[PDB]
């Protein structure tokens, strides 16, 4: 189980962080059946197929989980600027994509990196690829995976619960990046749901070995 | 052994119908034997870890047959909805009843919660942000329908019972009223 | 108590089917038939239920191999009385009809009585060491597009469909008394045997059906009420 | 609205989420 | 003697607030009342003035957790007598005029007479092992902007208000001898216990409100007059 | 508090660098009230924020301080002019930004790198950020932290004794560099003065946990 | 320790006035401390013997003076009015409070009936044949009346505190409000 949520799962394929923002926020949580697509539904930042990886799979039995996260950000740039990433432990919201937070119209004199946080930086000529360790800042035991309803508004400390904080991505000028997620060394899983009610139509877009 | 709420199972009733849910402690302390003595401590201490044991009893006759599953689902606020089917109480810990043969099954419940305790009461003066005495979910499900001979009897009941192995309490205040 | 591995979750037991057997059912009737294949449950139509702990986890793997245990639970009381034949087939099948080639393959008779369960081990005797999943390895179709030939030919890969089958057969018809139901149910349940084996990590074949909401932003995206 | 928000009175309890009577969610 | 770590600093007794105790307070009536948070003062209003070391250090971090003490040192003479109840109370909250309420959880009574000082260790129940900071972890608002809802709904985190309080009742009433003041003042001082624990370090809630003044280029910037 | 003054606090974002001055003015000091925006105030090339990292919020309690301190200093390029970073002692002053020493209009042929101190080069090519370390280069025991009011002009000697010398960055064309600070191993604070009188607002940009 | 209602001494009370009084266990179940924790095996159990102690806190100044008496009569139904005196409660066991110093004092009360056990509740289907809820009488009485100075206070306070050193219950039944 452990060896396969340590392996990668590609969450956002190719996108736009702007300097006009604070960042692009990333919530701490495994990929599971809260990041799942379906079919008619508004479309989001997130990739489609992360429903159907086999970490998520996975984290769908498991409604627990404690430790670290490891997050690979790379940004589609050769430039020398500087692009951090700051580490915002457990708050009690629950966010993700480009946010104005407290909602002003300027944020370089104001910078969340340079803030008092934990930040780490990205300098695309040298290296446009990271590998970053979120640790386990939270007052609760456990992490919650996943909710029946993930856009239903209940008790507010509650709804924040299935984080343990957020990742938070800031640019000088306009880039694009890549984010896959993966679980730390230090990790475990618990309380085991068993499996939900499922659905598939793999057999209709292939032939058999008859023609 | 404190006797809950009798459940009846019926021949309509048809698979993953669920006959009874439980919230504990929530539905034992202010739904369920609101009068027991087991619920005294619950009244003073805010806080506690609970460990439950569930007895169930079945009288159903010899020409009738059928089968119930009782499962438990560990910190299951606002996720009942989901993983709640048969195969999902096959999985998780849980008890099998046979109608005619009227077999005993108890379940052994541990305390697993993602915090600490958990919040006995809620009251005016305290918070909304947190909402207490749920810990579990207990579900009792028709595993294959109950079926009668000719001119026999269409239902038959089930009793539960609970008890608390490990009840430790925390946090002492002023007594009040159970919900 | 908790599982470790995948295989572990392929030990747990799962009700896979159930099928009704009657006092009306003469000798030699297939009661159960299905093609014994953890990868696909139907090759001919869509799935949609609460498939089997052993079958949702084979879904993540490209192969799998061992022997695959069965428990047939007959709901029933101690005055139902019957005899059944749980019959393993290999590379060829047997007609409906005719028992005797269900007969001649690898078998459990199973006299119902006061034992109302019976287990069968199912040997894994194959051409290969592994079989390879009947689903496929990737399938970027999410909106239930309308297939073609060119999307089947342009496909990635060729579903090698299992012919092994597991089947049911009456060898005594069942007689009940008078007093007691006349039919009853037989719950089918599945799991991987001892030496079940997984490997070569792809999409899940299976995916949730009921309850799926993405998440949104908490509480910009109107919480505020 | 958005209709995820808030549960119909008939099945759910009084703080938002599937009453324990209802039996028929499933 | 100097600090090394930010426990030590918490460690330091520090003034919070102060009340007064007359001859008119009649028995029961709460003289002194607050929620223990040392992460916000209030959460309905601004505060200025000098916060306590632990309060101040406590702003640094994003969780808390152990044991505060308290000390209540009287402001009077050997002539003044009386008693007087603090509670530390947990979950919910006691009405104003019902002391009862306060008497049920965990008190300690203090004789006023010969000795003016009582010491107060308030235990850590909870429900969590540590507590968050209900303070923001990053605000960039610098210029005092005029709040909306919008604001709120795109802030940093979720506010958990703490219903956690301590109460000082009057048990018996004041009664001093006509040569000495009726009325006493009574300071409430505030410290982190032998295991109070920080984590989670995050931009300080306090910062200097008196004689902040930034940096020009010495001697360039019109320093020779 | 060695191990909270040892994370880096970033003092300038997106700053010009021009060859037509000396070089930009870096004063050897770690962050505490002095760099502490007040909303009203003239508008320095100093960030807003510096003030409520939690090191400022340190340093405000100790007004004494002895060792090196570490500069992580990022230059917004992939070019390969070599960009100098100079040490200058503790020689009395006290000044930042861009400065022409001695109201010159031409250093390329008298640059400040070339005059005989202590200097370390950047080739943004082969890695646009370095770190360096600053020695405790002055005649005084400790380093004073703050002042009461920092514009005070008082005797002109104890005036300087805040700083222990200077960073001088020059480039050859024009670009813009960010800079950090951090206490190095080898470092001390002392004389506790304990907490001064402080403000807040940050529980009105924040709902409750009861909507 | 639970407290009780508080006694108020005033300078117009006179010797061998009752300040208050209290038939025990009855008095402590339904009219005194009624939310207290102590009181809840009592709806359950029928039966049972009590050893008690009771604490007394006086508050009065300086400058004031008196003494208060309090006593315990074992087995007082109907002899409450009789041998009910400061002289009876002087022989009896007893404590003293003088009113200025502002002592403390602990009464040690045994199990002294003339049964086996004492009734703890009445009931409609109980017999009314046996008055229950009584096995002692406590009682505060003025020994010396309160002075006080000029233009001084001209009553002061005393609180009781209960506690059950041994309180053995017996005979199990349904839980009932107390009284």
């Amino acid at each position: 189980i452990k060896d396969i949520l340590r392996r990668p799962v590609l969450l956002f394929n190719h996108v736009e962080l702007d300097p006009d923002y604070t960042g692009f926020f990333i919530p701490i949580m495994p990929p599971s059946r809260m990041m799942q697509y379906k079919s008619g539904d508004k479309e989001t930042s997130f990739q489609r197929l992360i429903g159907r990886t086999p970490q998520a799979a996975i984290m769908n039995l498991f409604r627990f989980w404690r430790g670290s996260l490891r997050y690979t950000i790379i940004i589609h740039s050769t430039d020398g600027h500087p692009i951090y990433v700051t580490h915002v432990p457990h708050t009690g919201n629950r966010v993700y994509g480009l946010m104005k937070v407290n909602n002003l119209h300027e944020y370089t004199k104001v910078p969340i990196f340079g803030c008092g946080l934990t930040t780490e930086m990205i300098i695309p000529s040298v290296n446009p690829s990271i590998c970053v360790e979120v640790p386990f800042d939270t007052e609760n035991n456990w992490a919650v995976t996943f909710d029946e309803d993930a856009q239903r508004n209940y008790s507010w400390r509650d709804k924040g619960d299935t984080v343990t904080g957020h990742l938070v991505v800031t640019p000088v000028v306009s880039v694009y990046m890549s984010v896959w997620v993966e679980a730390g060394d230090d990790f475990e899983v618990s309380n085991f749901y068993g499996p939900p009610s499922v659905k598939t139509n793999d057999w209709n877009y292939a032939f058999s070995d008859e023609h | 052994w404190m006797p809950i709420n009798s459940i009846r199972v019926t021949v309509n009733g048809k698979r993953n119908d669920l006959l009874a849910q439980y919230y504990i402690p929530e539905d034992f302390l202010s739904t369920h034997a609101k009068c027991a003595p087991n619920t005294i401590p619950f009244e003073t201490y805010v806080y506690g870890k609970y460990e439950l044991e569930m007895k169930f009893v079945a009288n159903g006759n010899k020409f009738q047959c059928g089968k119930v599953i009782i499962s438990v689902k560990f910190d299951s606020y606002q996720a009942d909805n989901i993983n709640t089917g048969f195969q999902a109480a096959l999985s998780r810990p849980h008890i099998m009843l046979d109608l005619s043969t009227n077999n005993e099954g108890v379940l052994k419940i541990p305390f697993r919660y993602h915090r600490a305790f958990v919040r006995n009461q809620t009251h005016k003066t305290a918070t909304a942000g947190v909402r207490p005495g749920k810990f579990a979910s207990i579900y009792v499900q028709v595993l294959s329908p109950l079926q009668t001979g000719e001119g026999g009897a269409n239902d038959m009941f089930i009793r539960p019972f609970y008890r608390y192995t490990r009840a430790e309490f925390a946090g002492m205040s002023y007594k009040v009223p159970l919900t | 108590d908790e599982p470790r591995t995948t295989l572990d979750i392929a030990r747990i037991w799962g009700l896979r089917s159930t099928f009704n057997w009657g006092s009306g059912d003469e000798h030699g009737k297939e009661l159960f038939n299905t093609v014994l294949d953890p990868g696909l449950r139907f090759y001919d139509q869509d799935y949609e239920g609460q498939i089997t702990p052993m079958e949702y986890v084979t879904g993540l793997y490209n192969f799998w191999s061992g022997p695959i245990e069965l428990r047939f639970d007959f709901v029933s009381n101690a005055f139902h009385t019957g005899t059944v034949i749980i019959s393993a087939e290999y590379n060829r099948s047997s007609t409906n009809t005719d028992e005797c080639q269900s007969h001649s393959t690898y078998t459990k008779t199973f006299h119902l009585g006061e034992q109302k369960s019976v287990h069968f081990t199912v040997p894994y005797i194959y051409d290969t060491v592994v079989r390879r999943n009947t689903a496929s390895a990737y399938l970027p179709v999410t909106d239930y597009d309308k297939v073609d030939n060119v999307s089947r030919a342009q496909a990635m890969g060729i579903r090698a469909e299992s012919k092994m089958r597991v089947k049911v057969r009456v060898v005594n018809v069942l007689r009940p008394v008078a007093s007691t139901t006349s039919t009853i149910e037989v719950l089918v349940y599945m799991r991987g045997g001892k030496n079940y084996a997984l490997h070569g990590l792809k999409q899940s074949t299976y995916w949730p059906s009921n309850s799926v909401v993405p998440i949104d932003s908490f509480p910009p995206d109107g919480y505020d009420p | 609205d958005n209709p995820h928000r808030f549960l119909p009175a008939n099945v759910s309890n009084r703080w938002n989420e599937y009453s324990s009577a209802y039996l028929p969610r499933v």
